């Protein structure tokens, strides 16, 4: 009411958009949150702040780091044995092996690896290994085996 | 009280409620940071096995280095943001 | 939801004009009017208008908080933090409980689901 | 000291009124555009923008009134680098006044 | 606005003089710093109450037995039955206006001030009674959080006992590999076999 009237006085948009008395709601909600704590995270969030378009365009940084994506490696490593557990079918002679990547090795011949880049919850019937994509092609033949 | 803190996840539960997993949200992410593809990371691994001793190990083992606070060192970051313009990328294609 | 009070404005200061757009069926239309049709629509303002300020008492029993003593209220609150802040740590604390080796248990079955690959191709 | 003597147009009341008072000045859809001149951009003008960041801290944001300026402040905390905040944004900001405002 | 709205503090803003607070904080182990300090800050006026006091004083009539009420039984017939005769006498004003008027319509107009000095009688006891309303609401959030507290008991308890027992089911001895010990036993346990 002192400042904020005369911030008022300039181009009278700050609040560019027509709502006024929302926030001043928001308000009393602010004097109803004097008395919480725990938490301070609770504060801007109470008033959701950044939530007015977030759903919209934005682009947002934030980092994906760190052991979470060995969270996700946890994930195959439970994941694609389950389809193979059940579709299969087949392509032997393989030996799959769940360890980040799903292995498929050969002999005299060349080794292969796996990994699935959509989804993860839809095995069974329809779920007959589907989804899946070279990792790298490492090939073992006896006679020329550099692989530039 | 403290159940506020976790109330934005009930205003979360009001929308998106967190992309959470997808293709892109581990696959893309995965192509920042660590590592040079899937390829990489699967050495990467067990790399990052041993990240989580030794790199963890050093949980407070300093001096405060208030002096650096707060605002000031907000306006650090503003070389870096000034050289980032420098990069130009990146394929021509 | 919440501040049913302001809902009593739009009861209000809302119903408040339909009083002054009533004034025109009261002489103007009388002039150059049939006209008896303007009669039922006095009825209404001489009802309606009435009934929904009835309703708004009825809304007054609605008001959250008949007790109106939010002193006591804030100690329901406090009664509140007694049982959700002490029930957090616990319910935290299951997770840790759990996940925690219940991904080695998965883990256990990760060496017989290995295993029977052997069998698998003897 | 000299540089406060340097001062002279500057200074100014300066604490809670003016910064709060320019803060404020973000929530325009075209006013981004128009930090696309030369009062304030990428240059010299991102060391007030790094400095605000305080304000989104306990009791400092209580005293924030309209949500939409640190809204702003979470455009340029978007890659400022790109569209996000430097590019940004053309009339299209203010679409968003017709939507968010509704709700 | 400002004058010119940009900001003339970027010249404050060089990069060095945020190196001299490096000197100037260990300067004194045993000037210019205040210029990228925390700024202070006015009330600026916690005040508001006050205005609805002087809304009291914008004529408050039943109003001042809504401030009785201030102190079923209690408060509550005040603020019910009173509140009643209150729209039941505001729908008696009308005959002050519409109820006779063709009839010289000087002081009949005016008479509405008298139902405008009313509204003070109305809406304001709302207003006094509103704050109570986030009470209501955040009393009706925190059990909700209570709920998403009970999410965990819904899903949790349900994954215990359930991983334990499998992992005693057929896994049995999920253990039985030892990790190392599980090499050769798998064919101890198999190719052993005849």
């Amino acid at each position: 009411f002192l400042q904020g009237q005369k911030f008022c006085f300039q181009n009278l948009v700050h609040v560019l958009q027509d709502i006024r008395y929302q926030l001043s709601f928001a308000r009393l909600r602010n004097s109803d949150l004097v008395t919480a704590l725990d938490i301070l995270s609770t504060g801007t969030s109470l008033r959701l702040a950044n939530a007015p378009t977030s759903k919209l365009y934005m682009l947002s940084e934030s980092p994906l780091s760190t052991k979470q994506i060995l969270q996700t490696l946890h994930a195959l490593n439970m994941l694609i044995r389950i389809r193979l557990s059940l579709y299969e079918i087949i392509p032997t002679p393989f030996q799959h092996f769940t360890i980040a990547n799903g292995r498929c090795t050969f002999t005299v011949p060349n080794e292969f690896s796996v990994s699935l880049t959509t989804n993860s919850q839809d095995p069974k019937s329809t779920g007959i290994s589907f989804q899946w994509i070279v990792v790298d092609f490492q090939f073992h033949l006896p006679d020329f085996s550099s692989t530039p | 009280d403290a159940d506020i803190s976790s109330l934005s996840l009930s205003l979360d539960p009001e929308i998106i409620g967190g992309q959470n997993n997808f293709l892109e949200n581990n696959l893309q992410q995965i192509f920042q940071k660590i590592i040079q593809e899937r390829g990489p990371f699967r050495d990467l691994k067990e790399e990052d096995l041993q990240k989580e001793l030794q790199k963890e190990s050093i949980k407070d083992e300093s001096s405060a280095k208030s002096s650096e606070t707060e605002n000031v060192l907000e306006f650090a970051t503003l070389d870096s943001k000034r050289n980032v313009n420098d990069t130009e990328v990146e394929s021509m294609d | 939801m919440a501040c049913r009070c302001t809902q009593l404005q739009d009861t209000i200061d809302e119903v408040a004009t339909q009083f002054y757009s009533s004034i025109h069926y009261l002489s103007s239309h009388h002039d150059f009017v049939s006209a008896e049709e303007l009669q039922f629509a006095q009825r209404d303002l001489a009802k309606d208008l009435v009934t929904k300020f009835m309703q708004i008492d009825t809304l007054i029993n609605q008001l959250p908080g008949i007790s109106t003593a939010p002193k006591h209220q804030l100690e329901k609150i406090k009664k509140l933090q007694n049982s959700i802040e002490e029930k957090q740590l616990e319910r935290k604390s299951l997770e840790s409980e759990n996940e925690d080796l219940k991904l080695q248990l998965a883990k256990r079955i990760e060496t017989f689901g290995r295993l029977s690959c052997v069998l698998f191709q003897p | 000291e000299t540089k406060w003597l340097l001062s002279k147009v500057p200074d100014d009341k300066s604490r809670f009124e003016i910064e709060l008072e320019f803060v404020q000045m973000l929530s325009n859809p075209w006013y981004l555009n128009f930090l696309a001149q030369h009062k304030y951009f990428e240059d010299e003008a991102f060391l007030q923008y790094l400095e605000y960041m305080e304000y989104w801290r306990e009791p400092e944001y209580v005293k924030f009134i309209i949500y939409p300026t640190c809204l702003h402040m979470l455009t340029l905390l978007k890659n400022p680098q790109f569209r996000n905040d430097i590019s940004r944004a053309d009339l299209s900001k203010q679409v968003n006044d017709e939507i968010y405002y509704e709700w | 606005s400002a004058f010119p709205p940009p900001p003339p503090y970027y010249k404050l803003f060089t990069r060095e003089n945020i190196e001299k607070v490096i000197s100037n904080m260990e300067k004194e182990a045993k000037s210019l710093a205040k210029l990228f300090k925390k700024p202070s800050c006015l009330t600026s006026g916690t005040y508001q109450m006050f205005g609805d006091t002087w809304r009291l004083d914008e004529a408050n009539a039943i109003v001042g037995t809504s401030f009785t009420r201030v102190h079923d039984l209690i408060k509550i017939p005040r603020r019910a039955y009173e509140l009643r005769f209150l729209s039941r006498s505001l729908m008696l004003n009308f005959l002050e206006l519409l109820g006779i008027m063709a009839k010289a319509p000087e002081q009949f107009p005016s008479k509405v001030e008298n139902i405008r000095v009313l509204l003070l009688n109305l809406h304001h006891l709302i207003n006094d009674y509103r704050p109570h309303q986030s009470r209501e609401s955040l009393i009706m959030l925190l059990e909700k959080q209570l709920k998403h507290e009970e999410s965990q008991v819904e899903l949790l308890r349900t994954h215990n006992r359930q991983m334990t027992e499998t992992l005693e089911k057929y896994k049995s001895l999920d253990f039985n590999m030892e990790k190392e010990g599980d090499v050769i036993q798998q064919l101890k346990s198999s190719i052993k076999k005849p």
